[PDB]
């Protein structure tokens, strides 16, 4: 089987593809349409990657990048060595990942489990494009996107952010921040919490959930419950990239310069402070 | 199917539960516990019980006293009254050393002196909570993974705020009390130190952040989708494993190549969240005491774009 | 100088990260693992000198002194199985799937699979049970929302799947779990809650049909459920979205 419980659950199901031909597991893994399709944009992925570095990129797969196209080439398809390889590598990227996603929809057909996990994954891809396609799209060229490098595309974040002054002064950014830290913390709490209900002291039994709700409610004043943390878990990370995607589509299209200023519509409003008393 | 995950649809009520509590109910019991309608759709309903313990109050004496010293401290640069206080708010802050100085309690109670005080009680407040998430745990049965967990969090606050800005000298450093400038800080903190982007700790910390992001999302998911066989009440499945525990197990196995247990996941969790701020403190305890410029390091070894 | 570095350029900071990094690799595979407490060891056979493969990072037993009653279950248990499982072959590779060999949902295989769970009323911190209708409760009230209980029940067919009579809510936690059904000519039958659309005048499902609602795991205990029971019925349903409609595991569209 490969596993104890494995066996029982291995039935020719899923197949969103056709009906087999590509319904088998190659080891622990599950080979399907999206299996070779993923291997598709992956192969050609690592196939191509290695190339733009083969040009006289350099050494240490840290400073070898693939800079996107140039900004006078604004929307067209550029040659190659001069940053066209981003177009070609990123087309396969999208295919590479989403297919990975669908690949999952299969897996969760014979187990006949939630459609959840996959759906969660997309909100994830969404960001990807808004940063690479969409933003660049509503702005001009496949140029207001990031290079593809380890220690390089970290220059895109500084330069672009700073562009605006103190991104920190961004509506959404700011938001996606709060959001990130919460769920950042939050898992550690349900995370550190469970182990504890299932592995107390060292000579004391294995407690009941009745204690989980009791234990926390008996902390801040509220304990939301099992399902809770798990729906919660969903939002928070989900939201992170949601309100996140939101600000970076507001800079350049919606906004000109100085992110702080934005916050000044509030500052110098007629009535000053708006609503003094008398 | 579904919709028994998010939305809920139905709602059951009645009596209210409450566990042992080795150490008294005196304080406990508390307030009525007025259920919440549309609160019970997304989560439970019951608001309360709630403790009102020993260490639980000082965090308030303190915590409160603190909040104030600030709001009272963003007076001098206010003139007073609502319009003003309602104009900025986000702008106000309570600025640390100025003539700089060092680790001297500085120039009087004035300058930077007040930072001094408010900051001191946040020490008290926050430390009094640990007493609670910690000792409060011995009364219900449960263990202190929690408390410990919350200890890495005290590290970051500790360092950047108290521990960190001293191994150097000058109190000048350290995070001011605000909403807008306390932002500013972070920004000119990296900026002084080349770029906190070449700092290995902050970076792995960012590495870790997304990892808790990756992992919480996924977790809530692999459980909301198995919740059909009650993939939740994990603690029970930790005891005697159900097909739900597996079904989930099996999914990422035939996808990534490896599966855990309805118990390791939460383990990978605590762990992820923790290593978070953890490295970020190590990375702070070291920024300014061993490196004034980080870019150098990178191109002083081999890494940089 | 730079009262930091150690040699002709060997900063204290350098090893700091090597310390962290490897010792990090530490946790992972070992401590942070423990992900082998279940589904381990793995399934091997009988042959020649040495068997062609198997693990060894495998930790130690972790005795769990259960909530109430006799509490002793070290996770690193033998486990395994070998209980009735009717899954035949298809090809020659240890990937090539295995097909049903009878009644799929009826058998105990595939997207409609139950484990071999302990036989006992889940739990309850104050000793009792959890899972229980309201015909037993006293004080519990289903507020104005959706009161089946005499409300219709259907599937893909269309109607008379049965009527209602109650709900199995979370006594110790506060929340609805199962729903009581009676096929008119079949008294007991409690579907999940996590798969049946509730509304007004209809309580549409999806998993099954009023054609399969008869032959679902039955509760031998009137007003009492045990772990084992939950999963069977629980797998039963979920398994309609593939086994039910004969052609539900197949295609949809092309490419
Ligand atoms: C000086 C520079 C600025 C700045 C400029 C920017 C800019 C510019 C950006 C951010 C962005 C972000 N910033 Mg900022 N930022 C600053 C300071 C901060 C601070 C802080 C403590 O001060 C914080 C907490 C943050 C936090 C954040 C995040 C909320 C956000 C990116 C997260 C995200 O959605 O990733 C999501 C990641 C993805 C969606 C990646 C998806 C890729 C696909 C899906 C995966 C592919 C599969 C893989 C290849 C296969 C793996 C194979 C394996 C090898 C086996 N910033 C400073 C002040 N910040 C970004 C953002 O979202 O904009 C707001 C952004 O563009
Ligand atoms: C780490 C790098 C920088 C830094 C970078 C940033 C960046 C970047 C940002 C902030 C921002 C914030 N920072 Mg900061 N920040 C630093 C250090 C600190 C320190 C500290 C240890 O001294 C503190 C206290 C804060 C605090 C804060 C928050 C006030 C604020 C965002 C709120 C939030 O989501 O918090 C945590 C919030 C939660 C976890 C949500 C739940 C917590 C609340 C209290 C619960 C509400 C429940 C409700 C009241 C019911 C209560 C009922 C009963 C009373 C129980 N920062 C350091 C110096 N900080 C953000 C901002 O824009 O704020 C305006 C922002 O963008
Ligand atoms: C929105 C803001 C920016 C952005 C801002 C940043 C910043 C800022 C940083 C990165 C870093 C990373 N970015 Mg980026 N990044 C963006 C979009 C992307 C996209 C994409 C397709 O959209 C991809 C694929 C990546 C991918 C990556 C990773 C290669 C790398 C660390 C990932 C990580 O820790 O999480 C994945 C984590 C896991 C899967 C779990 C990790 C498990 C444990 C913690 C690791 C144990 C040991 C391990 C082997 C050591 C790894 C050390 C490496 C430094 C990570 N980025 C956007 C455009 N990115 C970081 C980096 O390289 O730091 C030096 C970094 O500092
Ligand atoms: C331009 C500025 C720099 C920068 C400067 C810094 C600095 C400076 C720091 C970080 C730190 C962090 N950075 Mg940064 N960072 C940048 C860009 C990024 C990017 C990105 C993709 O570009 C990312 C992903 C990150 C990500 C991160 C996080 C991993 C980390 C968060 C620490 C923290 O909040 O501690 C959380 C600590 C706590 C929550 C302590 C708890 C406090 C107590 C318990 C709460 C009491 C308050 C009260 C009770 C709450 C009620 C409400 C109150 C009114 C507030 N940064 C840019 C390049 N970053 C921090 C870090 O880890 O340091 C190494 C840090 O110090
Ligand atoms: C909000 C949702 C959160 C989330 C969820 C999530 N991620 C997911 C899933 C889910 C539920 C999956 O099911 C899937 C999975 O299998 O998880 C185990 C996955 C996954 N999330 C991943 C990454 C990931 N998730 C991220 C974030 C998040 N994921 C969110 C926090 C990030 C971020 C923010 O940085 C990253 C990097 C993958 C590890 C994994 C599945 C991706 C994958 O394996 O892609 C398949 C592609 C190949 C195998 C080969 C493609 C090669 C390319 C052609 C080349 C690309 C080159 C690249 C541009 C280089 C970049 C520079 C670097 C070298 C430095
Ligand atoms: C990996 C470590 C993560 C972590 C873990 C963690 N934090 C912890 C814990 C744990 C395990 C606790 O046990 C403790 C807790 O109770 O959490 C539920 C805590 C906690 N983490 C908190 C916050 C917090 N954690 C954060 C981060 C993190 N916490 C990390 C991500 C952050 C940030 C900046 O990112 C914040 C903001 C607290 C809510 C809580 C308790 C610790 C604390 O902050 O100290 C107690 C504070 C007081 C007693 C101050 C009293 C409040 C004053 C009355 C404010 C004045 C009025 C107020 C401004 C108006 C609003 C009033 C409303 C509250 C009604
Ligand atoms: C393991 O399973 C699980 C549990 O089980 C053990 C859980 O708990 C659980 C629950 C966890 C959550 C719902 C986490 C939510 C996320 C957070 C980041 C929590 C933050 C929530 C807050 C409300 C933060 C605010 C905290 C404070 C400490 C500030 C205010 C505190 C005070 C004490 C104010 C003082 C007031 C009084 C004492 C009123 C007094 C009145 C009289 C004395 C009369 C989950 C999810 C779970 O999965
Ligand atoms: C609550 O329920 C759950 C469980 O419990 C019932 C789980 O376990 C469980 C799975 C647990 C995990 C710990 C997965 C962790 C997710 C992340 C941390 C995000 C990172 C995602 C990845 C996919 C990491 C990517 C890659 C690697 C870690 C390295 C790649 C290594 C391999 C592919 C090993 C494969 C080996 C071979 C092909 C060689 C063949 C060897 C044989 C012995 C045959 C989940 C999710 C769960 O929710
Ligand atoms: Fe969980």
């Amino acid at each position: 089987a490969l596993l104890s419980f494995e066996r029982k659950y291995r039935v020719p199901g899923g197949t969103l593809v056709g009906g087999n031909l590509f319904d088998f597991w190659v080891g622990p893994f599950y080979v399907g349409f999206f299996g070779v399709a993923t291997f598709f944009f992956a192969a050609l992925g690592i196939i191509l990657i290695a190339w733009s570095a083969v040009l006289q990129g350099t050494w240490n797969p840290q400073l070898i990048s693939v800079y996107p196209p140039a900004l006078e080439y604004g929307l067209g398809g550029a040659p190659l060595a001069k940053g066209g390889l981003w177009q070609i590598i990123t087309i396969c990227a999208t295919g590479a990942f989403v297919s990975w996603a669908l690949r999952e929809v299969e897996i969760c057909r014979k187990l006949g489990i939630g459609y959840h996990i996959p759906f969660a994954f997309a909100f994830a891809i969404l960001a990807y494009l808004t940063l690479v396609l969409f933003r660049p799209v509503m702005m001009g060229a496949w140029g207001y996107a990031f290079p593809y490098g380890i220690w390089t595309h970290l220059d895109w974040v500084s330069n672009t952010g700073y562009t605006y002054g103190n991104f920190h002064y961004n509506p959404a950014h700011m938001i996606a921040i709060s959001f990130f830290f919460t769920n950042a913390l939050a898992l550690a709490l349900h995370g550190a919490l469970v182990l504890s209900a299932a592995n107390p002291e060292k000579g004391k039994e294995m407690r009941t959930p009745d204690h989980e709700d009791t234990f926390f409610r008996d902390l801040v004043g509220y304990s939301i419950g099992t399902l809770g943390i798990h729906r919660l878990g969903l939002l928070l990370s989900l939201s992170a990239v949601f309100f996140s995607a939101l600000c970076m589509i507001i800079t350049g299209t919606i906004w000109f310069d100085q992110w702080v200023d934005w916050w000044q519509w509030w500052v110098k409003l007629p009535w000053w402070a708006n609503i003094p008393g008398g | 199917a579904e919709y028994q995950n998010i939305f809920s649809q139905v709602q059951v009520r009645g009596p209210a539960d409450l566990g042992m509590t080795e150490d008294v109910n005196l304080a406990n019991r508390s307030g009525v516990g007025p259920f919440s309608t549309l609160l019970g759709w997304f989560g439970n309903a019951q608001l309360g019980p709630i403790y009102l313990g020993s260490l639980g109050v000082l965090s308030l004496f303190s915590g409160l006293m603190w909040f104030f010293t600030i709001g009272i401290w963003f007076w001098y640069q206010a003139g007073w009254n609502p319009a003003v206080f309602l104009r900025d708010l986000f702008f106000f802050s309570l600025e640390p050393p100025a003539p700089e100085y060092g680790l001297s309690f500085a120039a009087p109670l004035k300058e930077g002196g007040l930072w001094l005080i408010a900051s001191f009680f946040m020490f008290v407040a926050v430390w009094s909570w640990w007493g609670r998430t910690y000792l409060r745990a011995q009364a219900l049965g449960m263990g202190k993974h929690t408390a410990w967990a919350f200890l890495s969090a005290i590290w970051l606050w500790m360092v950047l705020g108290f521990i960190r800005p001293i191994l150097m000298g000058s109190w000048s450093e350290a995070v001011p009390y605000g909403i807008f400038s306390h932002l500013d800080w972070t920004n000119n903190f990296s900026l002084v130190h080349g770029n906190l982007f070449y700092n290995p700790f902050h970076g792995l910390s960012i590495a870790f952040l997304y990892g808790s992001a990756l992992l919480f999302a996924m977790h809530g998911a692999t459980i909301l989708a198995v919740s059909r066989f009650g993939g939740e009440r994990e603690l029970e499945q930790i005891a005697d494993r159900g097909t739900a525990a597996e079904r989930a197990a099996l999914f990422w196995r035939w996808t990534m190549g490896f599966n855990a247990t309805m118990e390791g996941i939460h383990r990978w969790a605590i762990w992820m969240a923790v290593l978070v701020t953890l490295t970020g403190g190590i990375g702070i305890l070291l920024s300014g005491t061993v490196v004034d410029n980080w870019y150098v390091w990178g191109q002083n070894h081999g890494m940089a774009p | 100088m730079v009262g930091v570095t150690a040699f002709g350029n060997f900063d204290l900071a350098s090893l700091a990260i090597y310390s962290f990094w490897i010792f990090l690799a530490g946790l992972i595979y070992y401590l942070q693992t423990e992900n082998m407490r279940e589904g381990y060891p793995l399934e091997n056979e009988d042959g020649t000198p040495a068997a062609n493969q198997g693990p060894f990072p495998l930790p130690k037993p972790k005795t769990f002194i259960l909530p109430h009653g006799r509490g002793t279950l070290t996770v690193p248990g033998p486990e395994s199985e070998d209980r009735p499982i009717a899954l035949a072959r298809t090809a020659v590779s240890e990937g090539f799937p295995h097909a049903p060999t009878g009644d799929p949902m009826k058998d105990g295989v595939g997207p409609a699979s139950w484990v071999a769970r302990r036989d006992l009323p889940e739990l309850d911190g104050h000793g009792h049970n959890k899972i229980k209708p309201m015909k037993a409760a006293a004080g519990f009230h289903v507020s104005a929302g959706k009161n089946p209980i005499g409300l219709p029940v259907r599937g893909c067919d269309l109607e008379i799947a049965g009527k209602v009579v109650d709900i199995w809510v979370d006594i110790p936690e506060q929340m609805a779990r199962f729903l009581e059904v009676e096929l008119k000519d079949g008294s007991t039958r409690l579907l999940p809650m996590q798969m049946v659309k509730v509304q007004s005048n209809r309580v549409h499902v999806n998993a099954l049909s009023s054609d399969l609602f008869a032959g679902i795991p039955t509760i031998k205990s009137p007003t009492e459920v045990t772990l084992l029971e939950e999963d069977k019925i629980c797998g039963y349903v979920a398994g309609g979205l593939m086994y039910a409609a004969p052609k539900r595991k197949s295609v949809v569209a092309a490419m």
